[PDB]
RNA sequence: GCCCCUAAGCGUGUGCUAAGUGGAAAAGGAUGUGCAGUCGCGAAGACAACCAGGAGGUUGGCUUAGAAGCAGCCACCCUU
């Protein structure tokens, strides 16, 4: 319902300046093709009525549906105030259209979101666990496609995306070799993100550019021409490869918020060196039965907990 | 109180006593000591040993069947092997090689009868997967 | 309370009864807890 | 709504056999 | 979706209902079918509704027929047109459908799953309509 | 191979007709017609529960005894006329099965 | 009583274990399984450890087998059927019982003839 | 139509309704009624039985430092 009305939304905006020759034109229009009686739903859709092609019906279902779309704006804060205040690392796939993305989200995670190669195959942006390598938990998230330049009447469209892109924190930039020179399409996506930057007035997250489809590539450029950026990450998400190098690059990308800690917790806790595993990232735990010494990067509030067994050294 | 199986060789049984004595109150050196003097010869496989915690400390010690079906994977040399158990059988050692070793280990088994308890080992060994 | 005209159990734990000549959900869990109206 | 489902429904009585002007 | 090839007339007088389904009442294709009890005019869209409920409740195995077929269109006239002025376009396209027709058949190894489909369904169907079986 | 011939008792039909027949199936009889190579259809009514759970016992193809006032006839259910929608049997086509 | 069940378990209860010199029964609750393996054990050489629905076994036993005994079939109770002893193993029954407070022994139903109080406070003692 | 308004029945027999349903309307839902069927009857509950055991191999195997009957996967055997 919520991509629905955003699309109605758009095309009504699209329509309403245009309604009065190419209006009546698409409004006699019954052939069922682009725009006319294409409808604003899916299969099928409303191509009998399509953008309702007259001022009074477009106008009162432009305000109906800014009313829903607060309505569902409120709706998705709701659903993601759980991630925002469990403050998990987010990491937004962003990029063009096709390129993977959707792809590149059901490889780094067991996901089956819809991997078609139309475009805009994705419409609502859909979250996903993650686990660094490191074992920090975060929510990789794949958003909706950009293109060249977005129709202006797209923004409610796209809205769940550039929220996705505000909150952030390693904004991977998935693009393919296997395009007519993707540098413009790496443009296209970075100018919309400076756009979304310069509107929500924040620091710019970090841009991991990830580039797939590479199996499929042409492999014209050796070094330096299919590879010109000098650190971005080359996955091709189809043939399993790459990928332990991007998920790599992301934990390094990604600070930690958690502390380095040194506790020796006795045996006679159990619980709080349990919970150290649990909620905790353990390494070069020592095996010894007496005082451990267990280097674990704990989260903020088990880091509390030290002076029970922290020592020294 | 707890089973606690801990390897018979005296080696190193610090996972299971460490974090188990922990909340008992038995201290660590008194407990290796009394393990220390309880497996003297016996250095098999592992053994399960009751704990049995008194009013304040008792170092009791209950031995059945050390080896168990636990027997069956180090005298095969197979190892953690088996993921699915009954498909991906390893360790073809026969039951008229089990047959030996089940009758060595007969201690106690909950079992009166021979073929008792060399049914009773099948089903064990069996549940890790093994071609008798 | 989820107050619908449909209540039914959510999970095995749901038991629907009928109170004051209403039927409700009760259960273990509170966010299954359902009323008819 | 509820005037004409009123109007129309009391024609269910014993008295108008089901049918009334105007229905 | 399912909508004719063509038709002979595409403005047909309204299908009349009326009486209980002469043909068609019983499950011919599968094992279980949902039968009708109302009289409806079943539409495209209800239709493939119900049919995707069934397929995507019975997921990977069994089989579903569609007895129905919504060949009848139904017009709607331009909105906020007087009347007059000649019939409208076709606007649905609809099976009329009588008590007990049974319209969805189904089969399926687990009897569970099948009538929990089936009623899938019912519910997006816009009449009663209950779970009929081949054994009878 | 063969099987008892299920018992039924299959009193003929005074009046015939639809008022008839209706008036039957509310009193809970499925009226019937046995016919057969003898060439002498016969209208019965057949007890609706009885001839029902016989059929559901044993099925359609399921040989039966019609004691029709003392006589007893073998006739096989030749067809069933079942309402869609009551899924009562409506009227029975009975065979004559001479053995 | 479950029909073919019950009929089967009044067969195993007839022609097995009746065929016995001496008939002891204890009532026991509060006994647990290690407990009861223990004991059965230190009389292996006796009796066989049977136990049924009370109902069940009076129905079967009283009326195909053994007459005379009635009232020891209104208690949770374990057969014994003692093997081929008649008091010798009564020791396993009596004193490795009678420590344990639970497993409170009846019967002495010796040659299978009458019944009596218990028996074993007298006859149980050699 | 027949308790009073309001003429004539707080009519007779049997049963149902607890909703003022009667005295307005899908899906959801009964500890309301008869009727029928199917299990258990072993006494219009049974081995879902007020008191007892509910074990043992064993902490079954993959799993990690933990998987103990119950993060997650495999089947899931025997003894008494
Ligand atoms: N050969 C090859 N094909 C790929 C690779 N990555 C994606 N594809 C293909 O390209 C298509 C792109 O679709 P998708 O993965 O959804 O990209 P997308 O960005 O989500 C499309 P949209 O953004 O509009 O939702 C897919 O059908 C997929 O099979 C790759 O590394 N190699």
């Amino acid at each position: 319902r919520e991509g629905k009305a955003q699309v109605s939304l758009a095309q009504m905006e699209y329509m309403l300046p245009r309604l009065r020759g190419w209006g009546e034109s698409m409004s006699r229009q019954a052939g069922g093709r682009a725009g006319g009686a294409g409808g604003g739903v899916g299969t099928r859709g409303p191509g009998e009525t399509k953008i309702e092609t007259d001022r009074r019906r477009i106008r009162e279902r432009m305000a109906k549906l800014r009313r829903e779309i607060r309505d569902m704006k409120k709706i998705r804060d709701t659903q993601r105030g759980s991630r925002r205040r469990s403050e998990i690392p987010s990491v937004a796939i962003v990029g063009y259209t096709n390129a993977g993305k959707s792809s590149l989200l059901n490889a780094l995670t067991g996901a089956g979101v819809l991997v078609e190669n139309a475009l805009f195959a994705t419409l609502e942006p859909t979250t996903r666990r993650g686990e660094f390598e490191d074992g920090r938990p975060f929510v990789l998230t794949d958003t909706v496609g950009f293109v060249r330049h977005l129709p202006t009447q797209l923004v409610e469209a796209f809205r769940s995306t550039l929220e996705e892109v505000v909150d952030a924190d390693l904004l991977i930039h998935v693009v393919d070799g296997s395009d007519v020179n993707p540098l413009a399409q790496i443009n296209a996506v970075r100018t919309v993100i400076n756009e979304v930057v310069a509107e929500y007035d924040i620091a710019p997250p970090p841009e991991l550019l990830v580039v797939n489809k590479i199996d499929a590539a042409t492999g014209v450029g050796l070094a330096q021409l299919r590879r010109a950026l000098p650190d971005a990450v080359f996955v091709s998400a189809r043939t399993g490869d790459g990928l332990d190098k991007l998920r790599s690059r992301m934990g390094e990308l990604v600070e930690s918020t958690d502390a380095t800690v040194d506790v020796t917790i006795p045996y006679d806790r159990g619980d709080l060196v349990a919970r150290v595993h649990t909620d905790g990232h353990v390494d070069a735990t020592e095996h010894t039965d007496a005082g451990t010494r267990i280097k674990a990067r704990v989260p903020a509030p088990l880091a509390a907990t030290l002076r029970e067994y922290a020592t020294f050294a | 109180l707890i089973k606690l199986q801990i390897q018979a060789g005296q080696a190193n049984p610090a996972p299971p006593v460490g974090p188990a004595l922990g909340q008992h109150g038995v201290n660590i050196m008194e407990f290796c000591k009394a393990y220390n003097a309880a497996t003297e010869s016996q250095r098999g496989n592992v053994i399960p040993v009751e704990i049995t915690v008194y009013e304040d400390r008792s170092f009791t010690f209950a031995l059945k069947t050390p080896p168990a079906a636990k027997l069956l994977l180090k005298a095969a040399g197979v190892q953690k092997g088996s993921g699915e158990p009954h498909k991906t059988k390893v360790a073809k050692v026969t039951w008229d090689q089990v047959r030996e070793i089940a009758e060595t280990k007969k201690a106690d088994l909950n079992a009166n009868d021979i073929d008792a308890a060399a049914k009773i080992i099948a089903g064990t060994a069996r549940s890790m997967g093994i071609t008798v | 309370m989820k107050v619908n005209p449909s209540v039914k159990p959510i999970c095995d734990k749901c038991r629907v009864i009928r109170r004051h000549g209403r039927v409700m959900v009760i259960c273990s869990d509170p966010r299954h807890k359902q009323r008819q109206g | 709504a509820k005037r004409g489902r009123k109007k129309r429904d009391r024609k269910h009585s014993k008295a108008n056999h089901g049918k009334r002007p105007n229905a | 979706m399912l909508i004719p090839r063509k038709v002979k007339h595409r403005k047909q007088h309204h299908p009349e209902q009326r009486g209980i389904a002469s043909g068609g009442t019983s499950v011919s294709f599968g094992d279980y079918g949902i039968q009708a009890l109302e009289h409806a005019y079943i539409t495209n869209r209800q239709i493939e509704s119900a049919r995707i409920a069934i397929n995507r409740h019975i997921k990977r195995g069994g089989k579903v027929w569609i007895n129905i077929f919504p060949d009848r269109p139904l017009t709607k006239k331009p909105a906020e047109t007087r009347m007059g002025s000649g019939k409208g376009s076709p606007e649905w396209w609809v099976a009329n459908v009588k008590p007990g027709r049974v319209l969805f058949e189904l089969s399926y190894p687990d009897e569970k799953t099948a009538r929990d489909a089936l009623t899938r369904a019912i519910h997006k169907l816009p009449i009663k309509a209950r779970i009929v079986t081949r054994e009878e | 191979t063969a099987n008892i011939p299920n018992k039924l008792t299959a009193n003929v039909r005074t009046r015939t007709g639809k008022g008839a027949s209706r008036q039957a199936r509310r009193d809970g009889k499925v009226p019937a017609v046995l016919y057969g190579h003898g060439t002498d259809p016969q209208h019965l009514e057949l007890n609706a529960r009885d001839f029902a759970a016989v059929l559901r016992s044993h099925g359609t193809n399921a040989i039966l005894t019609l004691d029709i006032e003392g006589t007893e006839q073998l006739a096989l259910t030749k067809a069933l006329d079942v309402h869609p929608i009551r899924r009562n049997i409506q009227h029975a086509d009975l065979l004559v099965v001479q053995r | 009583m479950a029909k073919a069940d019950k009929a089967t378990a009044v067969a195993d209860i007839a022609e097995q274990f009746k065929a016995s010199t001496a008939t002891v029964v204890t009532e026991y609750r509060g006994l647990t399984v290690a407990n009861l393996a223990e004991l059965r054990r230190a009389l292996g050489d006796s009796a066989t450890y049977t136990v049924a629905k009370n109902t069940l076994v009076k129905r079967a036993a009283s009326e195909a087998g053994i007459e005379g005994l009635d009232e020891l079939f209104a208690g949770p109770t374990a057969i014994a059927f003692v093997k081929g002893e008649a008091v010798d193993a009564a020791k396993a029954i009596k004193k490795f019982a009678k420590d344990n407070k639970a497993l409170v022994i009846k019967g002495g139903y010796m040659d299978g003839k009458a019944l009596s109080v218990a028996d074993v406070e007298k006859i149980a003692d050699l």
